């Protein structure tokens, strides 16, 4: 799974 | 129309107000006010996910 | 130059059809088809299901 | 998987 976007 | 967006893996919320989902899993998207995050719903429980974790559906 | 990820794995039962795994990242060839889409994978190529992929990208 | 579309 990719990173998951700037929180 | 009611947009659907399903889920390509598994995503495990690390703050509150995210949404909890399993690859395969169809969310209700309420909107898209985030590029990033798109806030939805999946039976009861609702928040944002990452956009990047799902494809469109219905 | 377009690409789509496979959303599950995809079987061919006839010759010409491209073979893929869930997470296969497919080159795009043709999309004319709203059915059966045309791509490269590696150095296979053949037409695949497209309600079996999404933009990846 | 959804069924595969008329070949």
């Amino acid at each position: 799974p990719p990173p998951v976007p700037p929180r | 129309e009611t947009k659907f967006v399903q889920a390509l893996f598994d995503f495990n919320p690390q703050e509150s107000g995210e949404l909890a989902f399993k690859r395969g899993d169809v969310i209700t998207l309420i909107n898209k006010d985030d590029p990033n995050w798109w806030e939805g719903q999946l039976n009861n429980r609702r928040g944002i996910f990452p956009s990047n974790y799902v494809c469109p559906y219905n």
